[PDB]
């Protein structure tokens, strides 16, 4: 981590030491982009994100991480609105609004 | 009012029981700019006639032999009316079917 703090990236993990074995369907990356991992990133796409590529467990390139931490296609992500969670193809309407959940938005 | 009697449950803050479920429910609305419900359209299958054949055929399971042990423990008739309404008028009649059957179970 101090190496990465100076921009030097080391492939130091091996089967003989400290493999970062991942939860659920996720896959290890020595450097992955954090800004678009979660379904919330689909639900709040206008928010800026600039955080560096970093070590961890990530979903494969076409899938987003759901609330329970497994990886789902973009169409299967739930949507977040007023802090409440809506499933795909949910509809609601109110005196002020009419909204629906698709592609995590 | 949880007094063991159905006959006064449509009581309202004015202290009278409205014979119309609409005026009853309207009298408990918290906000003044909310629209008063003028009439409650029972049996909404008229607005989607494509749904009625499945709504009948599927919700009739509540009165089929599979629930027969329950039919004398809880009357199925309100749950059957609720099921046919749900399946005829919701975003996914399969989910609404399962919710109505689960509600009776
Ligand atoms: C996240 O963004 C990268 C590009 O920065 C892209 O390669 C990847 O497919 C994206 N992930 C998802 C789940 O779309
Ligand atoms: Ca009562």
């Amino acid at each position: 981590a101090a190496c990465a703090g100076r921009g030097v990236r080391v492939a130091w993990r091996e089967p003989g030491r400290c493999e970062l074995n991942c939860p659920k369907g996720q896959v290890y990356l020595q450097c992955g982009t954090p800004c678009n991992l979660t379904c919330r990133s689909l639900s709040y796409p206008d928010e800026e994100c600039n955080e560096a590529c970093l070590e961890g467990c990530f979903c494969p390139p076409g899938l987003y991480m759901d609330e329970r931490g497994d990886c789902v296609p973009k169409a299967q992500c739930p949507c977040y609105y007023d802090g409440e969670i809506f499933q795909p193809e949910d509809i609601f309407s109110d005196h002020h609004t009419m909204c629906y959940c698709e592609d995590g938005f | 009012n949880y007094n063991g009697n159905q006959g006064d449950d449509f009581l309202t803050p004015s202290g009278l029981a409205e014979p119309r479920v609409e005026d009853f429910g309207n009298a408990w609305k918290l906000h003044g700019d909310c629209q008063d419900l003028q009439k409650q359209h029972s049996d909404p299958c008229a607005l989607n006639p494509r749904m009625t054949r499945f709504s009948e055929e599927a919700c009739a399971v509540l009165t089929s032999p599979t629930f027969e042990a329950c039919h004398r423990a809880v009357s199925p008739l309100p749950y059957l009316r609720n099921c046919r309404y749900d399946v005829c008028s919701c975003s996914d009649g399969r989910e609404c079917l399962c919710g109505a059957l689960a509600s009776y179970a």
